[PDB]
């Protein structure tokens, strides 16, 4: 799954790893594994979840988000949310994703599978 | 900064789109503050060496340690009390300043960023400068609704000490 | 150089006029040469009385006396040393003489390694004399004419990124070169062997951001990746100071970015928010 | 940077670190006079911000012709557009201007990188010059006739606007 | 090195086009008060030297830490660089004065002042309570009527003291 | 660029001076010159259109093979009469240029700096611009002191050229 | 400075061991592809500034607003710094023909030509347009038999459009 | 980040031999002064906020224009830039102490100090007279027995000299 140019630019330094997570979130390694087997309601809590690396607030804002993501495509949704004001102000440029405040709050790998409890029922 | 009018401006700018009349409002509720803030700062300016002679004083009235316990932090030698008329002196400026801008930018910008953050290493405790403000507060000896606007920059102050 | 001249603060070298010394002698010509021997040899540092040299003057009055020999005499007199030479690196005067008597950035690194050679076998006193003693000093300034800057125009068999080495060098007419903020160490001994030339950055004022050096481990200028953008277009936008958000937020003020084309119109967008300034953007 | 005509006086006593002295007061009290002044000027520009646009592009696209014709840097539906886009963005950051009273505003935004930007990009920096020299003399005609309004001389007040239109066209030509 | 004429001329020549003749109505009035301007020139190059020493003492009354020793101006040398560069502002504004436009004060005296001090260590403040206090008697030498002719230049003195609020404001 | 002011200025500033009164009287000079010279300016200005038809339609009487011989640098198809009216169509501007600003200066850093570098270039022979001009000298209706400002800078032109 | 024998020298040099056979095979083709390279070398001054003129006539015309006033090479005086300039793309891509190797043309006319336009305001992407209206010329000039015996160059040709192109692309 | 012992690994990397027995014993003497750097690291971090206040009222005093208005270190904000970054030396250096080496210093604390300042005005002098107002009071602190045992540590107190005169004078 790993990409080789991708890593290679880091070391070089040309591409900023804000710049850099978008190859991966805009990777169709990455696209097979999780848009074929998830929701559009689950594709934003999955990148709010792990990009913003921030819980989704409610339901009613995935559904927000959800209108940009089916016009937009998968690319274009991540791209307004790395080039969210929330998102650059709080990571900063060059900071990997991480979960901000988590006093006794679940690992969101843990917590959220790669893929939903609907593809599951197919494969029953 | 901040200023109201610029508080206009730099909310128009990330949304992207002109100065409708959501934020042309902004501008005369800035415009017509200023006549009863202009004022409001000539009462302090006309009055600069009888505050900062007054709440010096005050400090060691309300504070009688302050001037005999020996240290640098403290006002027991002379340059600490060439520092004190400083520190006051100081305050006055901005207080002038955040009068004259109509907002909180000089208070935000010169004074109460990291106004907690140094006094915990130089020991200088904020209650001393409290008191200092709040007869300053008692004392300006302004009257009307300009020297209400002039007054809640003295508050804004104090809340910004504790 | 005329509307780049205004910016770059070269407008007063680009219309000057050659002093010259015509074989008759008046007090007055001879008063004005030796003013335009010490600001271009001195970098417009003043000099006061004591400073003056009036020694030195005297054999300038006499027919025997040539520009030529003078310059040769000022820059091994110690007023010279003791503001350029005992306060610098060995490598930065190097560099810097050729600012003065030469007029022009050093090209390669090569010319720096045969002066060095010399330096250590004849002394630092011999190694004046050789550069007035060169084949390009005798042809663009005669005896009797003071050196100028010659970075401007195109002096043929010039190399353009010694075009821009000489704007390292100088800020303006206005500076001393001890007073810029790298002052002892050299601008260019790290651009004469990474054989890179850098980013032109001009005065104050006329440019909003005079305060861009390069940096030790920066950005390189062509790069490879595509940088998630849709077409490739990548350009390569540098900024000078950021004052934004503190401790975490920025561990490092002017900073390189490397940006793609899509999204670059809200890039600029960002770097103005954080209160930076952007003295170059570069198609790669 | 975001600055006043007030943070103008206020910076700059602060360098010097004594009192505001009381002319600089005289002086920003008749900024108050005139601040009605500086909201009839500001209104009218954004009232008519999309009809000079346009019609200081058509005298543009007309005088230089080669721009809209194949090959040239305006010419196809997407540049142009971009083109057409952006000289919104001079009357953006110049009325932002006019009602800040300071061209703070104008040089770190709109003036830091314009001159910058265009030998990457192949765009005509003289040629923008003329565009927005082409809007300097239609937008101080919008705000200088008076239909159903008071009349006064602000002159004093609209040579603050040319003055931010040439400050914006120098800057990149 | 620009003029109010070569003004003119280089903003025409950017254009193209020929010289409109309201243009030439605005310079045929600076040619009416061409002779006022050699009356306020002619007036500072005269008081030159005695308004360098009187605004350094009240420079180095209010700032005393300035020749106090540790201060920026303290030894003599230093000293007169600072008293022989005050000439300098003066040399580059009544430059600017005579040619009634700003190009030659922007590209010698205020394209680099700004940048020098930071590798100097001399302070912002410093320089520019020090224009400051000559603008206002620069003003003053030339407006006062002792033995010339009563005229008006109000709007030909507001130059001047934009001359020098160009200088000072540049700088700190 | 070259004016007597700023010819006075920078010859000043080299020997780093005030300007006294060997400056100074190089201003009034160029001041009362102007005024035989502004409206020698008013007499090209207002015959614009006269004169560079009347210079172009005399240089194809004076040389007539340009109208004939197959060649870009001449004058054979319409794109080359086109650019014939732009050219001395661009000499009547720095003429009205140089006198408005009374010196030499827009002469020199607009015209004949690199003049005769482009000319061996393009083979444009320059005495075609020498009948050119000289046709401007005879017709351009200038009278009295004012005529003879504008007929210095017609002949600098031609010496130029030559 | 390089050439094609000093750049197998200082890459023989650095491995530390003696020449190879083959690459000594590789060079004795270049002692027999010698005299084909003054053919191509030796018709291109001949028409150096035959082909500045064509190729500043094709720039201008289809970019007519540098000449158009405003333009960045509107005036006479930068006009002959970009057509005389034209020449040293010209000077120093016949040297790298003559060298066989691009070192000569990287260090003098490549290594700030891409710097120098962003404090000049000269466009990047119209000087590309010019070189590359050159090598289209300089490719026909040196093609076409007249008067000179029957070769065959389209290995050695394929070196200089490969030149001009290395020179266009290292600044658009 | 690298140690001594990685300085040793990595140099004898390069060489792609076995570690030499000299420089095992080598090694094994900084064992034996493994305690001693303990003692030393502990006894900075301990009067860590107590140097840092100390040696800001020395400078301050003696460049007393940082202070006043219009100076670099004026208002409160940029006044604890100033004084939370004299942590941050001192942050670097006691890692550098802890680990033996100046690798960890180098391309953190000093590889942007001296470039960041340019562009943020903040004068060279007084940056290096703050760090070496630091040393003689680091190394002071570290070198009164009191209530430990006696011991030799010159040669180890040495190295923290150099670490300081390594960060004053890379930026300065
Ligand atoms: C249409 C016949 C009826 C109707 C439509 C309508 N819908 C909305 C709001 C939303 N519609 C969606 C729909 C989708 N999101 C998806 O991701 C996909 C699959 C790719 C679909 C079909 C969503 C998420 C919303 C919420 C907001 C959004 O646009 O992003 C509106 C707007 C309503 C509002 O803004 O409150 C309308 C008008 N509604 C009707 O009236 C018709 C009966
Ligand atoms: C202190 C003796 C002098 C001084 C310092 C000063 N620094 C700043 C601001 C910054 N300092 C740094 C430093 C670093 N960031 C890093 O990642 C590293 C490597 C470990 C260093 C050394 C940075 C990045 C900044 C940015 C601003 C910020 O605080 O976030 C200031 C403030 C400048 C301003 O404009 O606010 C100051 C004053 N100034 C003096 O006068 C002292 C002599
Ligand atoms: C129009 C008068 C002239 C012109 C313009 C032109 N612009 C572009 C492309 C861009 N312009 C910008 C401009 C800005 N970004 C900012 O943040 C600001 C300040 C608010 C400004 C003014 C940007 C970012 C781009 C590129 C990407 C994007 O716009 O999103 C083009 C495109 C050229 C091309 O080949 O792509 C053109 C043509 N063109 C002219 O000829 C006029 C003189
Ligand atoms: C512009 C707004 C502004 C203010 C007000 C300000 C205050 C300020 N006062 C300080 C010290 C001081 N402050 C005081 C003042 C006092 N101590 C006393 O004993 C009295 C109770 C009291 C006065 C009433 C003294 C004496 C010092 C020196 C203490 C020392 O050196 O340790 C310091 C640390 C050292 C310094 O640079 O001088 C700051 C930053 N700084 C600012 O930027
Ligand atoms: C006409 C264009 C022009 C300008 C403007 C100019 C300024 C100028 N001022 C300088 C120095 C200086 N400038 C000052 C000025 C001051 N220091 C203070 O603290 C005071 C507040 C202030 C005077 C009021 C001082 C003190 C120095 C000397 C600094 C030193 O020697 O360390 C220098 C460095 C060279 C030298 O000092 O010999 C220059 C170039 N030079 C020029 O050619
Ligand atoms: C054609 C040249 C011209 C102009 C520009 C002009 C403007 C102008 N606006 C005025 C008033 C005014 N203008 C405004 C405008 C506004 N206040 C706000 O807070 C709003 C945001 C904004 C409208 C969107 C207001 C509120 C007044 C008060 C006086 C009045 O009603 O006229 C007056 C009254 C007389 C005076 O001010 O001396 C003048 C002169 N008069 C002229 O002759
Ligand atoms: C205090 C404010 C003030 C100024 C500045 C002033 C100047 C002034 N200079 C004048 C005349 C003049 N000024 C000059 C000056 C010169 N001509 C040269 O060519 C020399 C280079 C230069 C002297 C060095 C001359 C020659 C005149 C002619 C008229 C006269 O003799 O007054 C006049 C006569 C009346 C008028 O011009 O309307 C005025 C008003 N009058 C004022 O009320
Ligand atoms: C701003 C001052 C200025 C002027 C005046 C100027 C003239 C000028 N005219 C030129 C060519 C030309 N000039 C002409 C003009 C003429 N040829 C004729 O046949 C007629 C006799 C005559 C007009 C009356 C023509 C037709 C060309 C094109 C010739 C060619 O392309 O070879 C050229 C070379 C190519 C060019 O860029 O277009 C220059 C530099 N340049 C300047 O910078
Ligand atoms: C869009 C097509 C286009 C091109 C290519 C162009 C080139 C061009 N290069 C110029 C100058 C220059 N050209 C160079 C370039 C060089 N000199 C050297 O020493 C090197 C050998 C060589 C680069 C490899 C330099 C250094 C200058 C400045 C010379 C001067 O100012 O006198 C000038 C005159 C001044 C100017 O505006 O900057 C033009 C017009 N103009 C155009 O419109
Ligand atoms: C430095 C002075 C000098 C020159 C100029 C020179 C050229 C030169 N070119 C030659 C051959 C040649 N030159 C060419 C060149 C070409 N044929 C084509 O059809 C192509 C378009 C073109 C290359 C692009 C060819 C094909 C030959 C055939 C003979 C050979 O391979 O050398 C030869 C072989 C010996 C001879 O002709 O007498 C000479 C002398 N020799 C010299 O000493
Ligand atoms: C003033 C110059 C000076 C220094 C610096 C000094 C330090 C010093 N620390 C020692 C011991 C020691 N120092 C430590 C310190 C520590 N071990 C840990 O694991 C902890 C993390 C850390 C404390 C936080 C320990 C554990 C010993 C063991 C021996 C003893 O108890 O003294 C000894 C015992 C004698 C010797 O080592 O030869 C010396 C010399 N002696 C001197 O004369």
């Amino acid at each position: 799954f790993r990409q080789g140019n991708l890593e290679s630019q880091l070391k070089n330094r040309a591409i900023s790893v804000r710049d850099f997570v978008r190859g991966l979130a805009k990777s169709e390694a990455f696209k097979t594994l999780v848009i074929k087997s998830n929701s559009n309601y689950r594709l934003v809590e999955l990148a709010l979840k792990r990009l913003l690396g921030r819980a989704p607030y409610n339901k009613d804002e995935e559904i927000a988000w959800s209108i940009k993501i089916a016009t937009n495509g998968w690319d274009g949704f991540v791209d307004a949310l790395l080039d969210s004001e929330e998102y650059q102000s709080n990571f900063g440029e060059n900071i990997v994703p991480y979960q901000r405040r988590r006093y006794k709050d679940r690992p969101f790998n843990l917590v959220t599978p790669r893929y939903g409890n609907y593809w599951r029922d197919k494969l029953e | 900064v901040k200023t109201p009018i610029t508080e206009a401006i730099a909310a128009a700018d990330t949304q992207g789109r002109f100065l409708g009349n959501t934020e042309l409002q902004s501008a005369r509720g800035r415009y017509e503050r200023a006549a009863a803030s202009l004022e409001a700062a000539r009462g302090l300016t006309s009055n600069a060496q009888r505050l900062i002679d007054g709440a010096t004083q005050a400090v060691y009235q309300k504070f009688p340690y302050t001037t005999q316990t020996p240290g640098p932090q403290f006002a027991a030698d002379s340059r600490g009390k060439s520092k004190c008329a400083r520190d006051v002196g100081h305050y006055l400026r901005i207080i002038t300043y955040s009068l004259v801008a109509g907002g909180t930018g000089p208070l935000d910008e010169y004074l109460i960023a990291g106004l907690a953050e140094i006094n915990s290493t130089f020991d200088l405790s904020p209650s001393w400068y409290v008191e200092a403000l709040k007869h300053i507060k008692a004392n300006h000896g302004l009257s009307g609704q300009a020297a209400n606007e002039a007054n809640t920059y003295i508050d804004y102050a104090i809340n910004a000490l504790s | 150089i005329t509307t780049a001249a205004s910016r770059l603060g070269t407008e007063p070298f680009s219309d000057a006029p050659k002093v010259e010394l015509r074989p008759k002698a008046s007090r007055e010509e001879v008063e004005s040469v030796i003013r335009a021997v010490y600001r271009h040899v001195l970098g417009n540092d003043y000099i006061l009385a004591s400073e003056r040299l009036v020694s030195a003057e005297s054999l300038l009055r006499d027919g025997n006396l040539t520009v030529r020999e003078f310059v040769r005499s000022v820059a091994k007199s110690e007023l010279y040393k003791k503001k350029f030479f005992y306060n610098s690196f060995q490598t930065r005067l190097i560099e810097l003489n050729y600012k003065h008597l030469l007029g022009r950035a050093p090209y390669d690194e090569s010319e720096v390694v045969y002066h060095l050679d010399l330096y250590q076998n004849k002394g630092y006193d011999a190694e004046i004399d050789s550069y007035i003693d060169s084949w390009e000093y005798q042809s663009n300034f005669g005896d009797n004419v003071v050196p100028y800057y010659r970075g401007f125009e195109t002096q043929v068999g010039q190399k353009t990124a010694g075009f821009n080495r000489i704007f390292r060098l100088y800020r303006g007419y206005a500076n001393s070169d001890r007073a810029q903020v790298e002052g002892t160490k050299s601008r260019l001994a790290r651009e004469l062997a990474s054989n890179k030339a850098s980013t032109i950055v001009g005065p104050s004022g006329t440019n909003d951001s005079w305060g861009f050096r390069a940096s030790a481990d920066v950005a390189p200028k062509k790069n490879l990746g595509n940088a998630v953008g849709e077409g490739d277009r990548v350009y390569r936008l540098e900024v000078t100071g950021i004052r934004s958000p503190g401790y975490p937020s920025v561990r490092r003020s002017s900073t390189v970015f490397i940006v793609p084309y899509e999204r670059l119109s809200d890039k600029i967008q960002q770097v103005h928010k954080q209160g930076g300034k952007i003295v170059s953007v570069t198609s790669a | 940077m975001t600055l006043d005509v007030f943070t103008k006086v206020v910076s700059q006593a602060d360098s010097r670190g004594e009192f505001l002295s009381n002319e600089q007061l005289d002086a920003l009290a008749n900024v108050v006079k005139e601040g009605n002044k500086r909201l009839d000027v500001v209104n009218r520009i954004t009232s008519n911000a999309s009809a000079i646009v346009t019609n200081a592009a058509r005298a543009l696209f007309e005088e230089q012709p080669q721009l809209i014709a194949p090959g040239g840097n305006a010419y196809t539906n997407r540049r142009m557009a971009a083109c057409l886009r952006d000289m919104e963005i001079i009357l953006r950051y110049v009325t932002y201007a006019i009602l800040a009273g300071d061209a703070s505003v104008l040089d770190d935004r709109c003036l830091n990188g314009l001159r910058e930007t265009y030998q990457a990009l192949g765009t005509p920096g003289s040629s923008v010059a003329v565009g927005v020299q082409k809007m300097k003399d239609a937008a101080v005609g919008i705000a200088n006739d008076p239909n159903g309004i008071t009349k006064g001389d602000c002159s004093q007040l609209i040579s603050e606007v040319a003055s931010y239109f040439d400050r914006a066209a120098a800057a990149v030509g």
